[PDB]
């Protein structure tokens, strides 16, 4: 043999796959998070790509490490492992969204308690193994080789814009409901005598049944993640095209 | 409202059996059924799914006996109702209690 | 007289150093997220949708806007050079017509004049005009049109505040913010129309 | 074909090489000492060969680990 | 409103057990019927997958005893009925308390 | 065996691996990941400083792990330097210790997760190679840092809840909270010995 | 049947293709993270 | 298996390979002056081997200290 063949197809096989598993680690709620160091999330895309090789298919020899068409496959990893990324982004962040709006309505950083709990959430439904495996699930359905993300799914992914709305005001539909009746029933009792008004006394009453609403929210949030991440992960297998 | 996915799948599955059931009260063999099923996830992050089962109860009429063609029928029938859960994996039991198929 | 292998990947890495500029100067990144910081100054939400989720979207937004030209570059230009049908010379410019014609659908007449006397040259025809000219007027195209649409999407949310604030002030509670009771309304009728997926329609069949 | 039989192929290819110099040492190093302790039936001819192949043979291991070593210090340095 | 999820499972096992124990009602054999259900793990290491289970209590006619026929359709109704629960692994006895099958 | 010229290359390479060991085998991943959480837990983003929260892990990963160290020098180091064991079987013996602190270190689930993905068949957990153990050890290490760390920052979120809704209480709705509520943040951290009672119970975390 | 030229061919070209992917992904990486962080 | 012990053994298996350079270096020195000096018991091949095999162990404590400095500079200077 020429040892050329070797050394080089080794490359293509490591680096392209590790390339998609980066990429989504660099962009997922808790591998991608500020408080990891880049070294540490390096070596956990190296250990991870290393154990889950036998799995992942032969790379096509067609394609040249240098050449252009090769350009282009490392670029198209990313955008696969960026889209599995940013999926989980979007369901945090719509947490995020819904512990803002509680404190928006709660008269009122009660969007970071709903991402600390919901980052919880993610870590003990065992949310990090389940898009390792569905990465490594991407390699079979989806080949390095041929195969990119098309325009559907670009609109698939830009459309979760309005999944975040709606399901943000699915979960807090039941309590800012509460919120306003609560308000509206406090303006119209007080509204008898003018001079009482509300002004900073309706900023107390308001700040306290919004915390109490939210001591609310997080007893029945669970369900409604359990409910959203169905709706998440069915989305990133559509992506794979599993 | 009130219901939250997993309960809404029951209440499907469920009243698809007494619809089932409504169409097996038809035959003249059988009186009054009953159908079980057993459908679980398709769970891609499990390698080992339990699958899909069925088992149905009748009481048929006074008298009456089915060899091996109305049992065929019958599960035939149920198998193909159902999503997935291939025709082998159905149990069918009468008042009388003889076994009249597997799963 | 083609370029050799050493100076064309300089030019490769030379242009990949400069990507985020072409997203952001040459492509419909900048209109989105105009419209989509629109969006979010209108609904009472300050910061709530965070910045990284709108960016995120944008970027899927524009490589799906993207994609016809896009894949008109990767036929007519990438197609011949991996094939070797053409020089690097020739292949560059076959990559650049398709941006220049889709800055050309997204810009207006007005603008061109001014950047063409602005920079001083001759020229007769839109087609053939120097990209140096074409980007500045492209963006302020793209900021004038981003604004007409974030100015149609604004109206809607403005219109259920007043009408709050009426009611309020109607039924004589002079006391109350409209802000509280507004924010509600405004967000469960955006959900109930499905408005991004209305937005989606107006801003991605925008550019055409 | 799966990732894992190029990696096996690979590190395959990497220890038949290393065998292959570490055979030559050692059959420098028993051709040094035969011509050394004194045996008439080893010529000093086959004792530089075997010396001069052996010489080389490490020196190309050297080149291999050197650019592996750089390879993996350029890679740790990476965004990510 | 409320239930946390391990509730919820426990509510579709109380129905589903209370519908087998219907479905037992009308054997002739059978009086009255008792059903216990034990849910399953599915973890991959041998040494903590624990599979489901079945305890179900029959009181018979008044006389009458039961044959192996009669307790083997039992046992493959049971089993059927809910996934998993591998019919090694069903435990049915009597009012005079004689052993019927294994667990 | 190997000759003594390419054994002494092999040494010395894999002694530039010393740190890549040091991060995704030992007790160096979950401290420094706790301590960079609790650092952003505070108002403060960077006055404990990178090189003294790497200072305090490299101590504390040594006193941790020092079990580790002592089999492996026992049962390794000192049969190769009496020349009773062979370049191999050294290399093989020093794994041995290592690849049961990290065994029992990590998560079933985790485990189950990656003999799944690596595609070989194991049967008991204490038998799975370490080409799968090391990812599946710092997957499941840096779950453990992060569940702890969130819960240290749990008291600390308390402090701006209850700060922040003091100021809107008055109506003072411009003033901004965090910086009012960063004397107290470091207060609370002070007065419960937080320097003292992270790392006591970090050290006492590892088996 | 293999000679120092094919082996040092061979080192040389993975060493190319190697420090050819990493650049790439290096620079696709840095342009994510400045699109990023940008202000909305 | 206690912090203090596996501290002091390390530190014992490093200053015992530290005064075994020692010993190498002040043998090669010794042997040096006695030749330099007029001794007759003293050959150059004596004076020659001890003083090259002080320089290999020189040589291996200056690259052991290397590999040992610059993985101490990676560690710190990571960007936690």
């Amino acid at each position: 043999e020429y040892p050329t063949s070797v050394v080089l197809d080794w490359i293509a096989n490591y680096f392209w796959p590790y390339v998609r598993i980066s990429s989504m680690l660099m962009v997922m709620t808790v591998t991608g998070a500020r408080f990891v160091s880049p070294r540490i999330r390096l070596y956990l895309g190296l250990a991870i790509t290393f154990a889950v090789m036998p799995a992942i298919p032969a790379v096509p020899q067609d394609i040249e490490l240098l050449s252009f068409r090769g350009f282009m496959t490392i670029a198209e990893q990313m955008i696969i492992g960026i889209a599995m990324g940013m999926v989980t982004q979007f369901m945090i962040q719509t947490f995020v969204l819904l512990g803002q709006i509680l404190g928006m309505q709660s008269s009122l950083l009660l969007g970071q308690l709903f991402m600390f709990l919901t980052t919880m959430f993610f870590l003990a439904t065992d949310g990090h193994l389940k898009m390792l495996q569905l990465v490594v699930f991407s390699f079979k359905t989806l080949p390095i080789g041929s195969g990119s993300l098309n325009a559907v799914d670009f609109r698939e992914m830009a459309g979760w814009l309005g999944i975040m709305f709606q399901t943000a005001l699915s979960m807090s539909l039941s309590g800012i409901i509460a919120l306003l009746t609560i308000n509206l029933s406090f303006g119209v009792m007080t509204r008898a005598a003018p001079q009482l008004n509300i002004f900073s006394l309706g900023f107390a009453f308001a700040l306290m049944v919004g915390l109490l609403l939210c001591w609310y929210i997080l007893a029945g949030l669970y369900s409604h993640y359990e409910m959203f991440w169905t709706v998440g992960e069915a989305q990133i297998c559509r992506l794979i095209r599993l | 409202f009130g219901v939250s996915q997993r309960l809404e799948q029951e209440r499907l599955k469920l009243s698809r059996e007494r619809q089932l059931a409504q169409a097996i009260e038809e035959m003249k063999q059988v009186r009054k059924a009953r159908v079980l099923l057993a459908l679980p996830k398709h769970s891609v992050f499990v390698r080992h799914n339990q699958e899909a089962s069925a088992s149905v109860f009748l009481t048929l009429s006074t008298g009456t006996n089915l060899k091996q063609q109305e049992v065929d029928s019958i599960v035939d029938m149920v198998a193909s109702a159902v999503p997935g859960m291939k025709t082998s994996r159905i149990t069918v039991t009468d008042q009388h209690g003889r076994l009249l198929s597997s799963g | 007289e083609d370029y050799s292998v050493t100076l064309q990947i300089l030019a490769l890495m030379t242009m990949l150093g400069f990507l985020p500029a072409m997203v952001i100067l040459m492509t419909s990144f900048t209109r989105i997220v105009v419209v989509m910081s629109i969006l979010r100054q209108a609904m009472g939400l300050q910061q709530t949708p965070s910045n990284q989720v709108i960016i995120g979207i944008a970027l899927f937004l524009t490589f799906f806007v993207m994609s016809p030209v896009l894949n008109e570059i990767n036929d007519k230009a990438v197609q011949p050079y991996l094939n070797e049908q053409v020089t690097a010379r020739e292949a560059f410019d076959a990559a650049q017509a398709p941006m220049k014609a889709f800055m050309l659908k997204q810009t207006r007449i007005k603008d061109l004049e001014t950047f063409v006397t602005m920079s001083g040259e001759q020229v007769d025809n839109p087609e053939d005009v120097s990209m140096a000219v074409l980007i500045p007027a492209f963006i302020t195209s793209e900021l004038k049109t981003a604004f007409q649409i974030g100015f149609m999407l604004f109206l809607p949310f403005l219109i259920i505040d007043l009408v709050v604030a009426s009611v309020l002030m109607a039924m004589g509670m002079m006391m109350l913010s409209p802000m509280i009771v507004s924010l509600p309304f405004k967000l469960m009728l955006f959900v109930l129309v499905d408005g991004w997926n209305l937005i989606l329609s107006t801003l991605a069949g925008s550019f055409a | 074909a799966s990732g894992a039989k190029v990696g096996a192929d690979f590190n395959d290819l990497l220890t038949k090489a290393i065998n292959n110099v570490n055979t030559l040492q050692k059959a420098s190093g028993d051709l040094q000492t035969r011509f050394d302790r004194g045996d008439a039936d080893v010529s000093l001819s086959d004792v530089m060969i075997a010396r001069n192949k052996s010489s080389v043979a490490f020196d190309a291991t050297v080149q291999i680990r050197n650019k592996l070593v750089e390879a993996y210090k350029d890679l740790m340095n990476m965004p990510v």
